[PDB]
C-alpha cells in the first residue's frame, strides 16, 4: 500500500495467470477460499473499519526531525573541543544513516531472491550488483575502525587510502 | 620544597590577609560547610555512643555545640583555602604574562592538514 515509497522498495508489475479449468470436478481450493473469505475476511474487515472510524475522529501528527549540517572534523582545530564534539555527533548520525542504507539494499536483495523462485540466479543480478557496490563503499568507509571508533580514525583511514592511491597513480604514470 | 613561604609581602602568622577580602565569601549553604556540619553531628553521635548514652536523644545542647563549632571552623578554613587557590592562579597568570618567550602560542592546524597514522583493528 501507500505506507512505503515504491521507488525505494520496488516490485515487478505482478503478472498472474487466469484460471483455466480442464476438469469437470470442482476445485476444493476455491470452495475453501470462499468459506475463508465469508467466515474470516469479513469480520476482520468490519473490525478494522470500526477501528479506523474511531481513529479518524482523533487525527494528530508527528514530524520527522531535521538536522542542519555543521562543520566536519576536517575543519576543526586540533584541540577545539566544541567543534570536535559537533563534528563527532554529525559523523555518528551519518554512520547510522549509512547502516540503514545498507539495510535497505539487503532487504531488496532478499526480497528479489524469494520472489524470483527457481530463476533467482539470473533474475537478481541487478540487486546483487547494487549490494556489491554499496558493501564495497561501506567497507571502505567504516571497516576496521574497531571499538572506540571516531571521526578522527575514519579521517586517518581515508588519508592513508588516499596516499596509497596517489602513490599508485603516480607510479603507473611513470610506466 | 616550599612554594609560598617566601612569597613577598606575606605576614608570618596572619591566616587571612587583607587582600583576601576582595574575594567572594563562601555561601552559608556551601556543600563543604554542610559536610563539616555533618562531621560535627557524627562527632556528637559518637560522643553519645562512647559515653553509653542514648545515641540520638541524649544531649541536644552538646550536639548543637558540636555542629556549630564544626561549621564555624569550616567557614574560615574554606575562606583561607579559596584565598590560597586565588593566589596560585594570580601568580601563574602574572608569570605567564611576564615571560612570553617561554609560553608561545603556535600556529593552529586543522585536522584536514594533520597526518595521523591509522591502526586497523583486526
Ligand atoms: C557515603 C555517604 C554518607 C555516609 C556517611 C558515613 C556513614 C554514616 C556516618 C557514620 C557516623 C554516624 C553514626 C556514629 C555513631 C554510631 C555509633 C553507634 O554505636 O550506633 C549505635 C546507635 C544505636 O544505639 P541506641 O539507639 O542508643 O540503642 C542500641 C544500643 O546502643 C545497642 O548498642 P551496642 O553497643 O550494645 O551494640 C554493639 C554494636 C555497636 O557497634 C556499632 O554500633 C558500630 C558503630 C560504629 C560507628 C562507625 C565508626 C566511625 C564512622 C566511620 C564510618 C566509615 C564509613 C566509610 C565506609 C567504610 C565502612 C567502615 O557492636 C556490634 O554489634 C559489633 C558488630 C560488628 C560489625 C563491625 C562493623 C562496624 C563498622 C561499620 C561502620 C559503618 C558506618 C556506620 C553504620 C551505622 C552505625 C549506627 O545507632 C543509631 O541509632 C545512630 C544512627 C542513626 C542516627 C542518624 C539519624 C539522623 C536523624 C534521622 C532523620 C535523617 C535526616 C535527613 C534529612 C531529611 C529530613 C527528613
Ligand atoms: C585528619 C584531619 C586533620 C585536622 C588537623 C587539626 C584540625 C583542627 C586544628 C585547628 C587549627 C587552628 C589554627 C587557626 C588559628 C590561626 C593560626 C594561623 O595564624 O596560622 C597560619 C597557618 O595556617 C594553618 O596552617 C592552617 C591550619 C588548617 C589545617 C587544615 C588542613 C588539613 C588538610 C585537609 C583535610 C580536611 C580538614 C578538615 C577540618 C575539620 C599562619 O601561617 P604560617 O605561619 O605562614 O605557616 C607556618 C608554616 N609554614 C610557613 C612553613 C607553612
Amino acid at each position: 500500500p501507500d505506507s512505503w515509497d515504491k521507488d525505494v522498495y520496488p516490485e515487478p508489475p505482478r503478472r498472474t495467470p487466469a484460471p483455466a479449468p480442464q476438469t469437470s470436478l470442482p476445485n476444493p481450493v476455491t470452495y475453501l477460499t470462499k468459506i475463508f473469505d465469508l467466515l474470516v475476511d469479513r469480520p476482520v474487515t468490519l473490525a478494522r473499519e470500526f477501528i479506523e472510524q474511531q481513529h479518524a475522529k482523533n487525527r494528530y501528527y508527528y514530524y520527522h526531525r531535521e538536522f542542519r549540517r555543521v562543520p566536519d572534523i576536517t575543519e576543526c582545530e586540533e584541540k577545539d573541543i566544541l567543534c570536535m564534539f559537533e563534528a563527532e555527533m554529525q559523523w555518528r548520525r551519518d554512520y547510522k544513516v549509512d547502516q540503514e542504507i545498507v539495510n535497505i539494499i539487503q532487504e531488496r536483495l532478499k526480497a528479489c531472491q524469494q520472489r524470483e523462485g527457481e530463476s533467482y540466479r539470473q533474475n537478481c543480478a541487478k540487486e546483487l550488483e547494487q549490494f556489491t557496490q554499496v558493501s564495497k563503499a561501506f567497507q571502505d568507509r567504516y571497516s576496521d575502525l574497531g571499538a572506540h571508533y571516531s571521526a578522527r580514525k575514519c579521517l586517518a583511514k581515508q588519508k592513508q587510502r588516499m596516499l596509497a592511491e596517489r602513490k599508485a597513480a603516480k607510479e603507473a604514470a611513470a610506466a | 620544597m616550599t612554594m609560598m613561604s617566601g612569597r613577598p609581602g606575606r605576614v608570618p602568622l596572619q591566616f587571612l590577609p587583607n587582600e583576601a577580602r576582595s574575594l567572594p565569601p563562601p555561601k552559608l549553604t556551601d556543600p563543604r560547610l554542610v559536610y563539616m556540619g555533618f562531621l560535627g553531628y557524627c562527632s556528637g553521635l559518637i560522643d553519645n555512643a562512647i559515653r553509653r548514652r542514648p545515641v540520638v536523644s541524649a544531649g541536644l545542647h552538646r550536639q548543637l555545640l558540636y555542629v556549630t563549632s564544626f561549621v564555624f571552623f569550616g567557614y574560615y578554613l574554606l575562606k583561607r583555602q579559596d584565598y590560597m587557590y586565588a593566589l596560585r592562579d594570580h601568580d601563574m597568570f602574572a608569570y605567564v604574562k611576564s615571560h612570553p618567550e617561554d609560553f608561545p602560542e603556535k600556529d593552529k592546524k586543522t585536522y584536514g592538514e594533520i597526518l595521523e597514522e591509522f591502526h586497523p583493528v583486526r
